[PDB]
RNA sequence: AAACUUUCAACAACGGAUCUCUUGGUUCUCGCAUCGAUGAAGAACGCAGCGAAAUGCGAUACGUAAUGUGAAUUGCAGAAUUCCGUGAAUCAUCGAAUCUUUGAACGCACAUUGCGCCCCUUGGUAUUCCAGGGGGCAUGCCUGUUUGAGCGUCAUUU
RNA sequence: CGUGGAGGUCAGUGACGAAGCCUAGACCGUAAGGUCGGGUCGAACGGCCUCUAGUGCAGAUCUUGGUGGUAGUAGCAAAUAUUCAAAUGAGAACUUUGAAGACUGAAGUGGGGAAAGGUUCCACGUCAACAGCAGUUGGACGUGGGUUAGUCGAUCCUAAGAGAUGGGGAAGCUCCGUUUCAAAGGCCUGAUUUUAUGCAGGCCACCAUCGAAAGGGAAUCCGGUUAAGAUUCCGGAACCUGG
RNA sequence: AUAUUGGCGAGAGACCGAUAGCGAACAAGUACAGUGAUGGAAAGAUGAAAAGAACUUUGAAAAGAGAGUGAAAAAGUACGUGAAAUUGUUGAAAGGGAAGGGCAUUUGAUCAGACA
């Protein structure tokens, strides 16, 4: 249960704070879990998704498919994978929007900062 | 592109004045160009650039005056702390801690003693 | 207290072929001319607007109060009552079910469940947990989203970790003997909570 | 003639635009705004006109400066600039 | 455009805050040209137009695709 | 009113600009909800009162 | 016997009840003390590559500087130099600025983008006329500075 | 008996279809109502013991919204008046052009303006709504263009009147007074040849300011020119004011 | 120690659930009215995702018919469900200056149960 006097269980307040969260806040909300492999690799559970990352969909219809994240469409709380697309009837193609809680991260994109984030959570890196 | 402040700040007063002119000529040209063209977002970055240059020129002149007024009664009202209008005319710490010759004597001889019940 | 009444609407009087509620004035907007104030009016003030100074709490004589909690404590014996109350106590050794004082010292959730299990609470724990439901109400809109039954109630004489090792498990509540509470001894005013007493607590009773 | 044939003669403003409140309640011959009270130093308003007050109190405009006083208070009216850190 | 071809006139949208002197000096300083006289007017989109007649020594058409428009 | 104050002309001009249909590209924005300009005025349906 | 009228049903209309929803309202409770002549609250007009509004901002105009984050923004277009980085962002924070015309509103006016005075400076052959740039001039009151007024009044000259 | 919400319970029902809605189909109850089937539907809901109330509608010339009969009905009848053909267009009584017949009859249905409007002006495109038939037309809709001044106005002056200021009333918002019981100010040049403007004369005591786009008032005319501006642009010829 | 329908920041409710709740859940003190003081609304919901219907065909066009998307168009930017008044069609029936109702049976249509 909640125990801090500065945390609200209130449903209404939660839904507001989700839907009106600033871009920077959405980055963290949009985390994906690392793959079984990467979790042993880095001793770390999950990470804010980020662009050129490599990813495996593991729920829904596109369950099984994989690719490079080509947008973190924060506005939409959604993520696009360059390789997972709808081809409409007029031959045009169009991205599917996927949720990072429903992906798994199979290859990270590394920075000084990415690495720093991992060390900050007490992980380890190759 | 877009000029960086931390680079503007190393330039001379007159270098900055000239880049200001340079950007202004730039902008003028771009606006001619704009009305012959379906869009022109380049134009944004140069008016932003002028902004920044002026910002920087202004910084340095203020920072100049600020020091040649440091440690003086009386310095221009807009380098004086903003604070709040009330806050500004509240007694200073000095004129407030003020204490009567008689009473200072009192405070000294009979101040709140530290004590405890038990034994 | 101002709702219904933020208008300067007047009656129109009779002789205009039209009911005599007050009516909003001016024009050019369609609010103009409409029933005002009255409780049968769209946008009226309600009939007898509710007021904060309604009686919310209730005094009960301290002695009658204790009569009750005593009665409730008494009934946590009486297996029929405990059975009738929900509470899955056919497979328990005996009632009153008194367990070792060693309980009050358990720090860990997982250990707490283990003890409760061993001493007989297994089905009742499972009855909560099996019973979570979305509340049928609008209650659901209002911080009252889920529902569930009431599990065992663990009384102790001295909390040395037990209240925190049990606090996260569905439907289990803990009480200090010194207190003891009618709301917990007879939920919804039905007698017969399943109570697991620590010895320490059991003898402090007297 | 008191009805419409006399409505035809309505072509002169009693009121124009009021510099202080923009409202078109500046009475020309009286030289005073029927809404905001200009040019009286004080601003017209009345306790029997609450809906009126509501339509004009602070906060129905930009609060160009009062906006920020809260934040400023919270950081204890600090002065200077912020420093720097790493990564 | 036609006034440029035919009337040796440059048309600029100009600051509302600016007068005939200021328009004349700026066109003079910004374009190397000599100005005969400057008519102005306020447009109905709330912006100001300057009809700027250059002296007979300058040819506004030439001068308009120096600044770079056509 | 055929020979006007700047102040009035200025207002008039601000009114000319505000008189246009909704910019259609807005309709396509994520979460956009504006169908049509709901504040369009017309000289022969609603007077400015200056 | 049709048509017509009426009743019932099915499908189709008209209309928006009902059910389910809820970034809103309402009420309670707890913590806190900060508007303004250093120009407030409020007004007006403006500012985006492509905006009418709402939101933001002021000719540095949906923003400049600073700091934290660590790669977006996204309706389209766009830059492309910004991705192991003094660094993305319609991000957060915010300590530095910019802040048009106004408003207690302060050179005088104001149904006027109306009309003076002073200073420094530039240009026109210019202390004097004109034009450009910058900086100034409201009221009551207090302490002080200076210049004064009154046979109100003291001394002092020769 | 029935509704919204609350404590308890049935480890109740449910995406293999909750709730709701429809159904001269079934069943229980004297009745309030309850139950089932079938169809529709799409996410939640119910029995039992209790708690609680913003708890049950046919009426209130009830409130708000919606809908009928009336009814394809009353009507669309003032301002003399229309007609032939062509062109255009999916479409022409109604648009454009030509012809004809008329009208207003300079006290205008002509040519301009003041107040007021505010883009309606003009071009191109163009008919969903609007113009109580129509529409290819428009003061409509869409996209653009357009208003040029030393001399025309404003600006200056004063009118009825308004209204600051020293003041006097008034608890006060404010009321009075306007040259008033006020120490009410600025010009012309001379004095400077440290120098820039201090004092030397003599005046002048007039003591705010707003208030007229018809009153007063310095100065511009003709010809040409635009889709739409012109005593404002172009050509030419003048005149006033300051310096 | 007391007050507090204002301001800033928080945590809540046996509160209201779009004619309710603040007037405003929305570009709401907006649009619109009024010379002015003032007065002052209506208006939330496709779907998980626009996948917002390529293409053919009739049409001047709007659209229709096919096709197509979708778990569903019995969700088509008139959009969840989609009552009633009231309306079109279809089917059945009755009707000599209203219609509807009660007890009862004929006729027609329809249906439950119980039997072994
Ligand atoms: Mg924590
Ligand atoms: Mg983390
Ligand atoms: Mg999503
Ligand atoms: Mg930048
Ligand atoms: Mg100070
Ligand atoms: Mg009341
Ligand atoms: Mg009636
Ligand atoms: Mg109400
Ligand atoms: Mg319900
Ligand atoms: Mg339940
Ligand atoms: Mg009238
Ligand atoms: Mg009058
Ligand atoms: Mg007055
Ligand atoms: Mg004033
Ligand atoms: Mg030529
Ligand atoms: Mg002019
Ligand atoms: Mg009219
Ligand atoms: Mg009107
Ligand atoms: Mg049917
Ligand atoms: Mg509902
Ligand atoms: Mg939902
Ligand atoms: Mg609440
Ligand atoms: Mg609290
Ligand atoms: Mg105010
Ligand atoms: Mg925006
Ligand atoms: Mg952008
Ligand atoms: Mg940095
Ligand atoms: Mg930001
Ligand atoms: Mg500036
Ligand atoms: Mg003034
Ligand atoms: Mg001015
Ligand atoms: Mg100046
Ligand atoms: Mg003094
Ligand atoms: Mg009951
Ligand atoms: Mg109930
Ligand atoms: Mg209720
Ligand atoms: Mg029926
Ligand atoms: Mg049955
Ligand atoms: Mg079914
Ligand atoms: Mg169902
Ligand atoms: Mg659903
Ligand atoms: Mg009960
Ligand atoms: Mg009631
Ligand atoms: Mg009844
Ligand atoms: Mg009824
Ligand atoms: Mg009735
Ligand atoms: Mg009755
Ligand atoms: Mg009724
Ligand atoms: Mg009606
Ligand atoms: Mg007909
Ligand atoms: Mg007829
Ligand atoms: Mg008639
Ligand atoms: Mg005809
Ligand atoms: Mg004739
Ligand atoms: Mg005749
Ligand atoms: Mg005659
Ligand atoms: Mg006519
Ligand atoms: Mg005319
Ligand atoms: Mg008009
Ligand atoms: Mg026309
Ligand atoms: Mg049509
Ligand atoms: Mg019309
Ligand atoms: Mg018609
Ligand atoms: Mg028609
Ligand atoms: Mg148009
Ligand atoms: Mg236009
Ligand atoms: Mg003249
Ligand atoms: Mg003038
Ligand atoms: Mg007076
Ligand atoms: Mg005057
Ligand atoms: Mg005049
Ligand atoms: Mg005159
Ligand atoms: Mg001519
Ligand atoms: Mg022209
Ligand atoms: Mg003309
Ligand atoms: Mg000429
Ligand atoms: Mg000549
Ligand atoms: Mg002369
Ligand atoms: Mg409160
Ligand atoms: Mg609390
Ligand atoms: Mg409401
Ligand atoms: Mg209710
Ligand atoms: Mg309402
Ligand atoms: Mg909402
Ligand atoms: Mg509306
Ligand atoms: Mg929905
Ligand atoms: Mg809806
Ligand atoms: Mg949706
Ligand atoms: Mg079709
Ligand atoms: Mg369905
Ligand atoms: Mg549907
Ligand atoms: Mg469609
Ligand atoms: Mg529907
Ligand atoms: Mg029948
Ligand atoms: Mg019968
Ligand atoms: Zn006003």
């Amino acid at each position: 249960a909640k125990q801090s006097l500065d945390v609200s269980s209130d449903r209404r307040k939660a839904r507001k704070a989700y839907f009106t969260a600033p871009s920077s806040q959405r980055r963290v909300l949009l985390s994906a879990p690392l793959s079984k492999e990467l979790r042993a690799q880095y001793g770390i559970k999950a990470l804010p998704i980020r662009r050129d990352d490599e990813v495996l969909v593991v729920r829904g219809s596109k369950k099984g498919q994989e690719g490079k994240i080509s947008s973190v469409y924060r506005l939409k709380f959604a993520v696009q994978v360059d390789k997972v697309t709808k081809e409409k009837v007029n031959g045009a193609s169009v991205p599917i929007n996927l949720h990072p809680s429903k992906l798994v991260i199979t290859k990270l994109h590394l920075d000084k900062d990415r690495k720093a984030l991992i060390q900050r959570k007490g992980g380890k890196l190759e | 592109a877009g000029v960086k402040a931390y680079e503007l700040r190393t330039k001379s007063k007159e270098q900055l004045a000239s880049q200001l002119v340079d950007l202004k000529k730039e902008l003028a040209e771009l606006k001619v160009q704009k009305l012959s063209r379906p869009s022109l977002p380049k134009i944004k970055t140069v008016r932003k650039s002028i902004a920044c240059v002026l910002t920087v020129i202004n910084e340095q002149q203020r920072e100049a005056v600020r020091q040649l007024y440091k440690g003086k009664k009386y310095q221009p009202k807009d380098l004086r702390a903003k604070k709040t209008r009330a806050l500004r005319r509240a007694l200073t710490k000095f004129e407030a801690s003020q204490v009567t010759e008689k009473q200072r004597k009192k405070q000294i001889a009979f101040p709140q003693r530290k004590y405890a019940i038990k034994a | 207290e101002k709702a219904g009444h933020q208008t300067s609407a007047e009656s129109w009087g009779t002789g205009r072929a039209v009911a005599r509620i007050p009516r909003v004035g001016g024009g050019g907007t369609g609010r103009s001319g409409q029933g005002a104030f009255g409780n049968m009016c769209r946008g009226g003030r309600m009939f007898a607007p509710t007021k904060t100074w309604r009686k919310w709490n209730v005094k009960v004589n301290h002695n009658e109060k204790r009569y009750a909690t005593a009665s409730a404590i008494a009934a946590t014996a009486v297996a029929s009552l405990v059975l009738a109350r929900g509470h899955r106590v056919e497979k328990i050794p005996e009632i009153p079910l008194v367990v070792s004082t060693d309980l009050e010292s358990i720090q860990k959730t997982k250990e707490a469940v283990a003890a409760l299990k061993a001493v007989g609470a297994h089905s009742d724990l499972l009855k909560v947990l099996k019973s979570k439901k979305l509340r049928a109400g609008k209650g659901k809109y209002r911080n009252r989203r889920w529902t569930q039954r009431r599990g065992p109630l663990v009384v102790y004489a001295e909390d040395n970790g037990i209240v925190k090792a049990l606090r996260n498990v569905p439907g289990v509540e803990t009480a200090n003997v010194a207190s003891l509470n009618l709301l917990q001894l007879a939920p919804g005013a039905h007698l017969g909570r399943f109570v697991i007493w620590t010895e320490a607590a059991f003898t402090k009773l007297d | 003639g008191k009805g419409t044939p006399s409505f035809g003669k309505r072509h002169n403003k009693s009121h124009t635009l009021c510099n202080r409140c923009g409202r078109r309640s500046f009475h020309v011959q009286k030289k005073t705004c029927s809404s905001c009270g200009y040019p009286a130093a004080k601003t017209r308003s009345y306790n029997w006109g609450a809906k009126a007050k509501r339509r004009h109190t602070t906060g129905t405009g930009r609060m160009r400066y009062l906006k920020h006083v809260s934040r400023r208070f919270k950081n204890g009216f600090q002065t200077g600039s912020a420093s720097k850190a790493s990564a | 455009m036609k006034k440029v071809e035919d009337g040796n006139i440059l048309v600029f949208q100009v600051s509302m805050k600016a007068n005939k002197y200021q328009i004349k000096k700026a066109v003079k300083e910004l374009y190397e040209v000599d100005v005969l006289k400057v008519n102005t007017l306020v447009r109905p989109n709330g912006t100001k137009k300057a009809y700027v007649r250059l002296t007979a020594d300058y040819d506004a058409l030439d001068i308009a695709n120096r600044i770079g428009y056509i | 009113a055929a020979q006007k104050s700047f102040r009035i002309k200025q207002k008039m001009a601000k009114a000319k600009k505000q008189n246009r249909p909704l910019p259609q590209w807005i309709r396509l924005r994520t979460n956009n909800t504006i169908r049509y300009n709901a504040k369009r005025r017309n000289w022969r349906r609603t007077k400015m009162n200056i």
